[PDB]
């Protein structure tokens, strides 16, 4: 720790993220059975009394679980990592900083959303007014990773200065790549909360115009998911390799998927909005195109990755077409969280791509598909990605060590959470295809929705199966969390990173890609180009309108 | 062996991308098409409309639903449909069979969906904006329109109904 | 050659070709 101060900070962005998640969880098997067509509510109420209705209970599942989880986890990985591999000491006061404004600004947000005073959802679409204390705490929350930034280009740069004519390490150039893909993708949501959230809830002005707030939003909207994602991937790239038993089949594929996320995942922000009014067609058009473009690098990923298992698999034995599956460490938590993750990503991108096809979301769009789609994502991909880490990470931050006992324990969590996933996945997909709406009460309409009668089934058997992988979840952190025993050789081992397999690489890709700030500016110019006219003649007309709190 | 498996690897992978390239342009190329048929017509008209979402109430197309249908062609008619909290004036929408309805829809309080059971037509309404989507209804009868963006306690109730005369 | 990664993709458009077409269809049946 005084060797390594990074550790204990990354220890911070961690645990407050897994707390972040559970709260954020409580709310889920509720959700299931609603969608189920049961309501559990009542029990709810009495349980967590301060709970004044379903919406409210939303809004906690998906800021807690979805913005604030993932992002300290973001933060969490994408730092230390990077730091690890470069074996050089993060900023520290900038990484307190950093850690500070994401507590306080959770805090402060935490104060009117416990209270019913911003039960807007995650999306928070104007005219719904949410307290200020939520729209400014929020604020300091996600402002926090600019920090983050700053602290990755700093390691990067000291580096590149002790380093000249050298190449950026693989770990490193994905976290620089990310970290500037998410400077441009934030600076809509900033721009929203500057120009016209903040200064409305505060009383500023009178009116916020609805379509401009989604555009803006949306514009950070989109890349904020391949914020969640990146870390996920990074860990899958180089470091599961190893955890499977073998390598990274390919250094430039990975930094080519990297890429092409900091190019692709910004333009991209209408497919959000093809039921929107007052946006161009054609733009709808060119950013259905490039939304499938960006589809490209998860594709790569999908070979490189399952190349990457199939070598592993061989090495530890695996022969035929199936076997090097049967091969691999499935006793391994840190290895089964995320393949299992990457399995159930299969379906999830696939609704995803059916999502991106403009006319083909009219089907879609707005019913309990859409939850289906993202559960895949980041609530079963990127979340069982950070719970396998647990048993490498937590032990190298902490000197703690995972007993046997521990690690089945954990085998079980990640396998029931992966199967409520999957069952829930099939019931929202059907459901939605059934015409029942997101973000909807169901079990107080019973009477509304009967031929989705199917599906509702999955859905409550999911809501009672994730009930149970979450409470073992629960009592399995803090077993490890609250451990008596602690052992320092387990901190002071190395993260297992993976070797990079025997290939002549093509050393001119990768200098190519190694030139950052030509991306950059390519991937910022993009932004523009697919943004600029459309915001232009929003401004240009503009028609704010009254706030509204209907809860 | 390490050295084989790198070049079978990436000798492969370059025919998987450009498979899953091909796979995308082709859906682009059919969505492409989509475009070009009648099905299109529920893209919202991009077209800027401001309305003042305060007075729609009092003055407008939107004030007297029992007019809110107007024939606007030989065989069109035009709806203004209010999406509010919570539900849909009028109430029932009646248009005619084969009649390509346009329908322009908007909010004097918070965002809705306007989303039409078992066609195609699912469009967000918001304040201060006419949404505008145009549909031909090629079954006579009874359909229900669904508010699938969150308006508050109301949204899990708030439903509207088109009749679909022959 | 990587059959097993061949495995892998083989689903992965199989899926996407299903959940496609399918949704391409269902699209057309309503409109
Ligand atoms: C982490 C977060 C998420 C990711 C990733 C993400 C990816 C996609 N999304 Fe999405 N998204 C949309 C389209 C896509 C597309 C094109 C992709 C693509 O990036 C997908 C690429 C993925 C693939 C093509 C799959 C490759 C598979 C891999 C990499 C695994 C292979 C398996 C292996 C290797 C296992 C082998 C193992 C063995 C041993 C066998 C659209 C519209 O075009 C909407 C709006 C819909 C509407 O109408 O409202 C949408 C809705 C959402 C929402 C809801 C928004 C809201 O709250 O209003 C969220 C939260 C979200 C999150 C996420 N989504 N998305
Ligand atoms: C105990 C496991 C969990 C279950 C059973 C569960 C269940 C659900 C259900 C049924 C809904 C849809 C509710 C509705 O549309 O009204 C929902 C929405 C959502 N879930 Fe979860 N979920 C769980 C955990 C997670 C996790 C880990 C995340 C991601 C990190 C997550 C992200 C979200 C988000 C983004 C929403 C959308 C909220 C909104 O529309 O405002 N879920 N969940
Ligand atoms: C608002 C309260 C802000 C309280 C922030 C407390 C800062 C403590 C911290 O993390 O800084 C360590 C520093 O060395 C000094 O103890
Ligand atoms: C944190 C953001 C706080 C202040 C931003 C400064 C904005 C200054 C507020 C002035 C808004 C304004 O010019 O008011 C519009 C008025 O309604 C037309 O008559
Ligand atoms: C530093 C911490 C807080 C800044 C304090 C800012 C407090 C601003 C108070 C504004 C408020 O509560 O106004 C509601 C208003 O009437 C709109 O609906
Ligand atoms: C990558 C950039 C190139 C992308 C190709 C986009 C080109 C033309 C879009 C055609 C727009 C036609 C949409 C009209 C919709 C309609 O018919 O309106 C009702
Ligand atoms: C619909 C809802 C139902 C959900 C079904 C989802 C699919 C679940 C699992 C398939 C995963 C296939 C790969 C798992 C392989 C494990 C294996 O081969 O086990 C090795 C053995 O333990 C020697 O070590
Ligand atoms: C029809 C079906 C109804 C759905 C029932 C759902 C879950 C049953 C519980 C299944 C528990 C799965 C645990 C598998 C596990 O953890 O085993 C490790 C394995 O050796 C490889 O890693
Ligand atoms: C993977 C695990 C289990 C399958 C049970 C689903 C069968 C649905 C039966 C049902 O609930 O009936 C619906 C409706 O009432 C019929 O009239
Ligand atoms: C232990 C491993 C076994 C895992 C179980 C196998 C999965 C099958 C069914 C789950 C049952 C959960 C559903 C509970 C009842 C559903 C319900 O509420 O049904 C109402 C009806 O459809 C309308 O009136
Ligand atoms: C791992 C977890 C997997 C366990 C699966 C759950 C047990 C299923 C057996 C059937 C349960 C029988 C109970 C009857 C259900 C019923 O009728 O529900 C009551 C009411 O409709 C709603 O409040
Ligand atoms: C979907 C199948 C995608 C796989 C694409 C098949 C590409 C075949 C390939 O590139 O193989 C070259 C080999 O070295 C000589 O046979
Ligand atoms: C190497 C050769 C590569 C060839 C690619 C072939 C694949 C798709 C072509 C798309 C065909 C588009 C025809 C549109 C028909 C359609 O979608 O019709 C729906 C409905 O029947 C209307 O009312
Ligand atoms: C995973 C399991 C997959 C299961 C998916 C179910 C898809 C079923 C139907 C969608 C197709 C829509 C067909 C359009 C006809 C509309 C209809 O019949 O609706 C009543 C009408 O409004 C009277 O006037
Ligand atoms: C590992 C990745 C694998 C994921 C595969 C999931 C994709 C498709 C399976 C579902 C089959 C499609 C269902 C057929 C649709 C059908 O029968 O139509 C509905 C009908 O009208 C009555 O509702
Ligand atoms: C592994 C867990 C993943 C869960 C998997 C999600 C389930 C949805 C599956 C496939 C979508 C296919 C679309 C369904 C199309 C059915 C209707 C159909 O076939 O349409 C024909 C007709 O023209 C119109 O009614
Ligand atoms: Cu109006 Cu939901
Ligand atoms: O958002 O994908
Ligand atoms: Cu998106």
């Amino acid at each position: 720790y005084e060797a390594y101060p990074e550790k204990k900070a990354t220890l911070y962005f961690l645990v407050l993220g897994f707390l972040a998640l559970i709260v954020g969880s409580l709310f889920g098997p509720f959700q299931a059975l609603n969608y189920g067509n049961v309501d559990a509510y009542p029990l709810l109420k009495r349980l967590l009394p301060f709970v004044q209705s379903y919406y409210q209970g939303l809004t906690l599942h998906g800021v807690l679980n979805a913005i604030v989880f993932t992002q300290l986890f973001a933060q969490a990985i994408m730092v230390y990592l990077p730091a690890r591999e470069l074996n050089m000491r993060p900023n520290m006061g900038l990484m307190w900083l950093s850690w500070w404004m994401a507590f306080i600004g959770l805090v402060v947000f935490a104060l009117p959303l416990l209270a019913n005073e911003a039960t807007v959802l995650y999306t928070f679409y104007p005219p719904l007014k949410g307290h200020w204390a939520f729209y400014l705490g929020a604020s300091v929350f996600v402002l926090s990773t600019w920090v983050s930034i700053y602290i990755v280009l700093d390691l990067w740069r000291r580096w590149k200065a002790a380093n000249p004519g050298k190449v950026t390490p693989l770990v490193t150039y994905m976290a620089v790549v990310f970290w500037l893909m998410w400077f441009l993708a934030s600076l809509g949501l900033v721009l929203e909360a500057v120009l016209f959230l903040l200064p409305w809830s505060f009383g500023l002005v009178e009116g916020v115009d609805p379509l401009v707030a989604r555009t803006l939003f949306w514009w950070t909207g989109h890349p904020i998911a391949y914020f969640w994602l990146l870390p996920a991937y990074a860990i899958i790239y180089t470091i599961l390799p190893k955890q499977a038993g073998g390598k990274l089949v390919s250094d430039p594929m990975a930094r080519l998927a990297f890429l092409l996320f900091l190019l692709l995942s910004t333009p991209v922000g209408f497919h959000h909005q093809f039921a929107d009014p007052g946006i161009d067609p054609t733009w709808k058009m060119i950013h259905s195109v490039l939304t499938l473009f960006v589809a490209v690098p998860s594709l790569m990923t999908a070979f490189t990755v399952a190349a990457s298992l199939e070598f592993a698999g061989r090495l530890r034995g695996g022969r035929g077409l199936f076997g090097w599956i049967r091969a691999l460490p499935w006793d391994n938590p840190a290895f089964v969280a995320p393949v299992l993750g990457l399995l159930g990503f299969i379906p999830g991108g696939a609704g995803g791509i059916v999502n991106a096809s403009f006319t083909l979301d009219y089907v879609v769009h707005n019913t309990a598909w859409v939850p289906g789609h993202f559960h895949l994502q980041v609530a079963s991909l990127v979340t069982l990605t950070a719970m396998g880490s647990l048993y490498w990470l937590l032990p190298n931050l902490t000197g703690k060590p995972i007993s046997d006992a521990q690690r089945r324990l954990g085998l079980a969590v990640v396998w029931l959470w992966f199967l409520g996933m999957m069952i829930m996945a099939v019931g929202l997909h059907w459901a939605g295809l059934l015409n029942v709406p997101r973000r909807a009460y169901i079990a107080q309409v019973p009477d509304a929705y009967p031929h989705a009668a199917v599906p509702m089934v999955f859905n409550v058997l999911a809501g009672i199966v994730l009930l149970v992988a979450l409470l073992l979840f629960i009592y399995g952190l803090f077993s490890v969390l609250l451990s008596r025993e602690r052992k320092p050789e387990l901190a002071e081992a190395p993260l297992p990173f993976a070797e990079v397999i025997s290939g002549p690489e093509d050393r001119r890709l990768v200098l190519a890609m190694d030139r950052i700030g030509f991306w950059f500016a390519v991937a910022a110019i993009l932004v523009v180009l697919a943004y600029g006219p459309t915001l232009v003649q929003l401004f240009g007309h503009l028609n704010p309108v009254p706030g509204w709190r209907l809860w | 062996d390490e050295h084989k498996a790198h070049k079978a690897i990436l000798a492969y992978e370059k025919g998987w991308l450009a498979f899953s390239l091909a796979m995308l342009f082709v859906f682009i190329a059919l969505i492409a098409y989509t475009l070009a048929t009648h099905t299109a017509g529920v893209i919202p008209a991009g077209k800027l409309e401001r309305v003042d979402p305060t007075t729609v109430r009092q003055e407008g197309p939107w004030a007297d639903p029992a007019q809110a249908v107007v024939q606007t062609g030989p065989n069109q008619y035009t709806v203004y449909v209010l999406a509010f909290a919570f539900g849909y004036q009028p109430n029932p929408i009646e248009v005619p069979q084969g009649a390509e309805i346009v329908f322009k829809i908007t909010s004097p309080d918070v965002i809705h969906g306007f989303h039409v059971e078992g066609t195609n037509i699912n469009v967000e309404v918001l304040p201060g904006e006419v949404s505008t989507v145009r549909y031909t209804f090629k079954r006579p009868g009874e359909y229900r329109i669904i508010c699938n963006q969150y308006c508050g306690l109301g949204h899990q109730n708030m439903f509207g109904t088109i009749v679909v005369k022959e | 050659k990587p059959k097993g990664a061949l495995a892998v993709i083989l689903v992965l458009t199989l899926t996407i070709l299903v959940f496609w077409l399918g949704v391409y269809a269902v699209f057309f049946a309503r409109g």
